[PDB]
């Protein structure tokens, strides 16, 4: 485990020490790798910076520089964290708790999203010790890769106004039925700024030059569209790819380059890599030893390494 | 057989062991004789083929998204955030639901004059005798049971079908409803058809009646009780379902 | 000092006799009484009453009716075998 | 927490029969306090 | 039927007291209760004046 | 306590539990009450003799 | 969007003034609503003909 | 009609067959026409109407003409007519006298 | 350490043990019979089918392909007649009488003489065993009489033998460390610690024809509070059929009698056109 | 309970679903249940048995010897108004053991011998002390 | 290490059991980590998703889903892997089966699909119960990330056709891609639904980032970098791409999250990810095609 | 006879079905139990409205 400690540094409310026995199995985002350290870092007025609290977008840059830790055995004087960033080697798979309304899969891969749910808060608070406390959502990461492009075009449309005031919300999701409502209340502007520009330099980079090829096929595609059935579900109606269709541009020099070859690569170099520059890295896959197909809302689901 | 994992050790035991039936004849039969509840509410649940993507759509594309959604706009079995490539349909789960599991209802056109008096009876869907068992034992037999339609059907004997429309080859239950095209089965409700108008399972299926009996305590189910609109059966979780028919 | 009835023995010297609690105020607790007070008679206590076991029924093999059917016989290193299968006349 | 689970400490320390018996987690809104027993607990020891 | 082989009579004419009561047309914070998350436009045709 | 049972195969391996709850009694106090009239205490206490 | 047997409730402009103009300016959908005058004002799916 | 008097309420069946037994009814029996209860503490009703959020229908029809065919139980009672329409009961005082 | 605290809690790590390891070795006891729950109704075939199976094996055999019509053609009627039996005729009596005694002896006697018989407290030997379930057993029993309910024998054979399952107490102990020298001699002063501070067995043998049974009913005892499913329920999947917005044929379009379904006089009488509606 | 009971056994969300829509028909169907077909004696009696044997008997306590009538002890209790267990008397069960009974006197537990020290000085004073505290004094050696 | 037993069905014929004489040391991918599986959760027929067979893509989703398997030794009734996903960091050597590149001593292999190779070969099938055992393909992480990227390439001019991409030099060897004579026409059929999905993910986004940043910029230290590091490369390609193209925000926002829900998905689906190591000891360092190696656990 | 009852009344439409009543229902036509629920933390009033 490398053992990481973090003790109860002052005074204790009675059932505020109980609060924190049903803590066991979450996550603490403590900013170091220390044997021991206090619990001032810990909440979430060290997640607020100078003078300002981040925004779901800022907290996700701000859970960014920061070390998520894995609640182990709590003890009235101490709390003993793992280190996730280095000490998952556990063939006893340290175990972790689900506070989440989505009952997950076996075999997900799970990363930690900042609480923003309607009512899923995970607000706990300590008046002995003044501190408030938001435990990360631990998700699947499918459905936590449809959240952070809502949220962040949700940004996008605080830039600009234009629009009539009803707009499409970005506030309904979609898993197998189960309809999901998430708080729109505040929307930094540096969180989602910072965050659009990797967006559109990543964009860049991803288009080459043996990439311009491939625009060409672009009324090759409804041609499949009402001759199958698989290109059809394909062809998104909310999408520019039956909005745009309403060459070579020869310049061939040497032409013993790969030019199609190489399109494939540098896009997948950035446009490829969207999901984690924008949000997370996945490290925490489900795998239950008792052959469990799912995860129950506030179970004690085993844990593995990197997916 | 030790394993350590987090926390401490975990000892794991297991005992293998085996069985015989050491009867020359038949042994314990086992009669079926009161009822607790259907799990089913019996019905009233209309098909989606929205939720397969097999079919080759519509060209015009006026017609495409027009006649999509204005049948998928609020089923009960009706995919929002529609089909991805990767992924599943996503059907939507309701807050509240009273009277158990759903039955799903499905659909094969027929004329109007096939007379009802084959019905009111044990009759079959695809208007022929379509098991494996009633062939006469010639190994090439039942293609012939099942679709050489100069012959006769062996249930409504002084005739061939009852419906053209579902016993023939292509006859539009062999391209909707049979796995081996499979335009639907994409989705995850479980059609109730897929018994019926299946050529290949019913490919001599087997023909020792003898052992074929005790199996109708045994062949674990098309469907499951688990899911609040009845899904096809995932590989887990197996159940030893009765299931005559 | 805090539990009076423990110090109705005072197991040890008083001893010192200097002016108490003008100095450092050091302790945890203490209070500074005058002849009486009505702290020093009350009697409190939170009591444990209950604790029950449930018997855990080991019940054997060879005791219920279904006994009757089988025949069940000891042979070590069946997982050795790929068969040691029956075979019988008629 | 331990003013109930020294109950669970003092159920360690048993006289009481529990005469009839069917699943717990059934009457989980009828008691003060639950316990669960899962094969082990690193706090009973 | 009553407590009794009796038989009654719920004609109509009952409703008297409970919609007549001016509070039928109240419907003030209905609309304030739909007017927001506010709709998309909606091809007024016969809404407009 | 609860026993297990012990199955084999898709379906998943058991363990024991242990389920330790924790019950608190709760505190009722019933009442009576009688009544002496005036004429009858110093007639027992022997004032009036 | 049909919520009261003595009123209509429809997505209508946001904010013109009835008696006046030709065309509305189509901006935000904001509903309002508008009195049923007599019993022939329900429709034809809560009474048939 | 108070979604708030359904918010309010839990789930979970260990514990919600009992107040079956005894809960609070809106109603008092104390007074000529019924009211709406007062702080007079408590009634201990029984109640299923609350935890089911049900109501049943009696044996009422839209003429006497239906009512007379109504007697003698479900067995023959014209169920409807031209326009008019029976009700049969459906209760627990299905089976009772009166 | 020294401290009888010490000494204390390594107590209460071994009356944890003591009731796990009576815990597991008691699951494999309840899983013996678990097991010959699903050996027996993987072999069961469902008795509405049998009662004809062997009477078309009461001849001398024929494959004419004849028969084997003629086996399907009643064989489909029996089960689509009488296969819930009971509670379909539960208000009579004299015909659950002759139900079981058919279903007493639709089987056939295995090539088995067990040398261990279970007895009757008189001499007579039984020769079935009707596991139900505890639902059933009830109504059952008061409606459809009675015995002396006493096994005299059931001998602890080679069988079960725990004996053997003695390793485990000690090598799993000794698989770790030197838990071996303790956790047997633990077992022997765990006796009163855990518990508290060819012989009879009681069963229900139920004598019907000139036969006898051990007809006992479980989960009130061995499946209990486990959260296992206990294997005497299960389901029975039939599909339905519902011709719908079909037609009349050219024959049956009369009305039985004249005056009847007759619409009020300024009205269509909408059953004169084809139906698109169901009811169920 | 009836129903409710039966899915107490075998150990969600369709099992959950189709326990409520059984129970509000059974809930009108098998209620007032003595004055609705009351004339079937038979009725009454299987339904006195699932009143006799639905609920679930804790753990026995050893010290009330409540049992009467020559040896067989006592296992419930059955409070009824009056009408109605004269008329359970006089046709459906005119099953008499006796009208005889053996009950027991009063049990007690004063503070006395180490519990007033427990309270006095210590908070948790502990039912029945002395023969736990002898016996976690006997436990350690076995 | 934790040792995972898959339990042999009954009655297998002897090339059946020839057949599981001719795998020790392949790789076997699983779904749940019992102690006691079967074989029914093993075979190519327990990966079908939709009711019918998975192509690349259907298997390239589960190849990363479920959890890789080695067995170590053969056995009758048995099957033991020491399984590679269980166990701390660069413990428990296993021993692998190479395939006809070398598999050098480090390059952290990679489990993916048969029929980038030859589809019929490893699609080693039980006779008797008739099952079908497809060994994924243990590619080292360079090579397995060049050859997905190259018939997906070799797809498009398969697509819609009127270099020749397959030739793809090793260190020494003459890596010859091309299996002819029966292969390459069942693998533009095999690789049918995954083409669709390389090119649906850039013919949304290049469409919609060239409507999206002329709608942005004036809808601003977001504004000017754009094209700082895109001076000459971003406003030539607006030069280049959208003269020979064509050109409504609410759709486009919408579609924002869509292409970029997908775009997430293909991140977990394509780049195949390491998850076992060669670096072993005291060998030659250099593995031949149907040699055992020494493979250590984590990357 | 005893105590008396109160009827109130609800605006409902003609041609809402006889069949459902004769059936142990809601006055309000949809079913709004909390028991109906399976603890989603939405399947509150979401499921009445």
């Amino acid at each position: 485990c490398f053992e990481a400690d973090i003790a109860i540094p002052s005074g204790i409310s009675r059932p505020d020490a109980a609060a924190l026995q049903r803590c066991e199995g979450r996550v603490v985002f403590l900013p170091t790798i220390r044997r021991q350290l206090a619990l001032a870092d810990v909440a979430h007025e060290s997640f607020v910076s100078g003078g300002v609290s981040p925004d779901t977008l800022g907290l996700l840059l701000a859970y960014r520089r920061r070390f998520p830790a894995v609640i182990t055995r709590v003890l009235p004087t101490r709390i003993v964290a793992c280190p996730v960033d280095l000490g998952l080697t556990h063939a006893g798979t340290v175990n972790l708790r689900n506070t989440s309304p989505v009952d997950l899969c076996n075999g997900d891969p799970v990363s930690l999203v900042p609480p923003v749910f309607e009512g899923q808060a995970t607000d706990v608070r300590l008046e002995s010790l003044d501190l408030t406390l938001r435990f990360p959502v631990p998700l699947p990461t499918p459905l936590a890769r449809e959240i952070v492009a809502r949220l962040v075009a949700r940004g996008i449309r605080d830039l600009n106004p234009r629009t009539p005031g009803e707009l499409p919300d970005l506030n309904v999701l979609y898993y197998n039925g189960a309809r999901l409502s998430l708080v729109a209340d505040v929307q930094q502007l540096a969180s989602v700024n910072t965050e659009l520009r990797s967006l559109v330099l990543n964009m860049v980079y991803s288009i080459t030059e043996g990439t311009t090829l491939i625009l060409t096929l672009i009324p090759r595609l409804l041609a499949l569209s009402a001759q199958d059935g698989y290109v059809n579900a394909l062809l998104q109606m909310q999408s520019v790819t039956r909005e745009a269709a309403q060459a070579p541009m020869l310049m061939q020099d040497g032409e013993r380059r790969l030019p199609l070859y190489e399109a494939l690569v540098a896009w997948l170099a950035h446009a490829g890599q969207l999901g984690d520059i924008l949000a997370l890295a996945p490290a925490v896959r489900v795998c239950t030893f008792d052959g469990a197909a799912v995860v129950q809302s506030g179970d004690m689901a085993p844990v593995i390494r990197y997916p | 057989a030790r394993h350590e994992t987090g926390g401490g050790v975990n000892f794991t035991l297991t005992q293998p062991r085996g069985n015989v039936d050491l009867g020359v004849g038949y042994t314990a039969v086992a009669a079926t004789g009161t009822v607790r509840n259907p799990v089913t509410d019996m019905g009233n649940l209309p098909q989606n083929f929205y939720l397969g993507r097999g079919a080759p759509p519509l060209l015009d594309n006026a017609a495409a998204v027009y006649l999509r959604n204005a049948v998928v706009a609020g089923n009960r079995l009706g995919p929002a955030q529609p089909l991805p490539v990767f992924g599943c349909a996503q059907v939507p789960r309701r807050a509240g639901m009273d009277h158990g599991q759903d039955a799903v209802c499905e659909f094969i056109a027929t004329p109007v004059a096939t007379d009802i008096n084959y019905f009111r009876r044990p009759c079959n869907p695809r208007g022929r005798a379509a098991g494996g068992v009633y062939a006469g034992d010639k190994e090439g037999d039942v293609i012939a049971l099942m679709y050489d339609h100069g012959q006769s059907d062996p249930a409504r004997p002084f005739a061939a079908t009852a419906n053209p429309w579902a016993s023939q080859r292509f006859s539009y239950g062999d391209l909707l409803y049979n796995g081996a095209y499979h335009l639907n089965g994409a989705s995850p409700v479980l059609s109730p058809c897929f018994k019926f108008f299946t050529a290949a399972d019913i490919t001599a299926k087997h023909r020792c009646l003898e052992r074929l009996i005790v199996e109708t305590g045994s062949a674990v189910s098309t469907a499951t009780a688990a899911s609040d609109v009845q899904f096809k059966r995932p590989p887990g979780c197996r159940e030893l379902v009765e299931d005559p028919c | 000092g805090y539990r009076y009835a423990a110090a109705i023995l005072p197991t040890g010297s008083i001893l010192s006799t200097i002016e108490v609690a003008s100095h450092r105020r050091l302790f945890d607790f203490f209070a500074a009484v005058r002849s009486d007070e009505n702290s020093l008679y009350d009697v409190e206590f939170d009591a444990l009453l209950g604790s029950y076991c449930n018997t855990l029924s080991l019940v054997r093999f060879l005791e219920l009716g279904l006994s009757v059917a089988c025949v069940c016989t000891k042979f070590p290193e069946l997982a050795y075998m790929n068969e040691g299968r029956v075979q019988f006349e008629v | 927490r331990d003013p109930p689970g020294y109950r669970y400490a003092a159920a360690i320390l048993p006289t009481g029969s529990i005469l009839s018996t069917i699943e717990v987690a059934s009457h989980r809104r009828l008691f003060d306090f639950f316990a669960a027993v899962r094969s082990d607990e690193n706090s009973l020891y | 039927w009553g407590k009794d082989h009796q038989v009654l009579r719920l004609s109509m004419e009952n409703a008297v007291g409970t919609v007549c009561h001016p509070s039928l047309m109240n419907i003030d914070a209905a609309v304030g209760g739909v007017n927001h998350d506010p709709v998309e436009a909606a091809n007024p045709y016969g809404a407009y004046v | 306590h609860q026993p297990l049972i012990a199955r084999d195969g898709p379906h998943p391996v058991e363990q024991p539990v242990h389920n330790y709850m924790t019950k608190v009694i709760d505190r009722r106090a019933l009442n009576a009450a009688f009544s002496l009239a005036t004429e009858a205490i110093a007639l027992l206490t022997g004032e009036a003799l | 969007l049909e919520l009261h047997p003595a009123f209509d409730f429809f997505a209508g402009v946001a904010d013109v003034e009835l008696p006046g103009g030709e065309v509305p300016p189509a901006g935000p959908g904001a509903i309002q609503a508008t009195w049923r005058v007599v019993n022939g004002n329900l429709p034809l799916a809560l009474c048939p003909v | 009609f108070t979604a708030a008097d359904i918010t309010a309420k839990h789930r979970c069946l260990e514990r919600l067959i009992v107040e079956t037994g005894s809960a609070v009814s809106t109603a008092t029996a104390a007074s000529d026409v019924q009211f709406k209860r007062p702080p007079g503490c408590r009634e201990l009703v029984e109640d299923p109407c609350g935890l089911f959020q049900e109501a049943y229908p009696i044996t009422c029809a839209s003429d006497p003409a239906l009512l007379r065919s109504a007697r003698d139980g479900e067995a023959h009672a014209r169920e409807t007519h031209f326009t008019q329409y029976l009700i049969y009961d459906a209760s627990p005082l299905k089976g009772l006298s009166l | 350490d020294g401290t009888g605290i010490s000494l204390h809690r390594q107590l209460r790590a071994i009356q944890q043990l003591a009731r796990n390891v009576q815990a597991v070795l008691g699951a494999f006891e309840r899983g013996t019979a678990d097991q010959m729950l699903h050996v027996l109704l993987e072999k069961a075939p469902p008795l509405a089918l049998l009662l004809p199976m062997q009477r078309y094996l009461d001849n001398g055999r024929l494959a004419t392909r004849v028969a084997r019509a003629t086996l399907v053609a009643e064989l489909k009627r029996s089960f689509c007649d009488t296969s819930f039996f009971l509670g379909k005729a539960g208000h009579r009596r004299e015909a659950i009488e002759a139900w079981l005694v058919d279903l007493t002896t639709a089987t056939q006697p295995s090539v088995a003489v067990p040398r261990l018989t279970h007895a009757d407290t008189r001499g007579r030997p039984v020769d079935g065993v009707l596991v139900t379930t505890a639902a059933i057993k009830q109504r059952l029993l008061q409606s459809f009489l009675k015995v002396e309910d006493t096994e005299a024998d059931v001998p602890v054979t080679y069988g079960e033998m725990v004996l053997n399952g003695a390793n485990l107490v000690t090598a799993l102990v000794m698989g770790k460390a030197v838990r071996s020298l303790d956790d047997v001699g633990r077992h022997l002063l765990d006796m009163q610690e855990e518990q508290l501070e060819t012989t009879r067995v009681r069963a229900d043998l139920v004598a019907i024809g000139d036969r006898l049974v051990f007809l006992e009913a479980l989960e009130r005892r061995i499946y209990a509070a486990t959260n296992v499913p206990y294997p005497l329920v299960g389901a029975m999947d039939l599909t339905f059929v519902l011709p719908l917005g079909l037609f009349n044929p050219a024959m049956e379009r009369f009305a039985a009698h004249a005056g009847d379904l007759v619409p009020a006089p300024g009205h269509p009488e909408p059953r004169a056109f084809p139906p698109r509606q169901l009811f169920f």
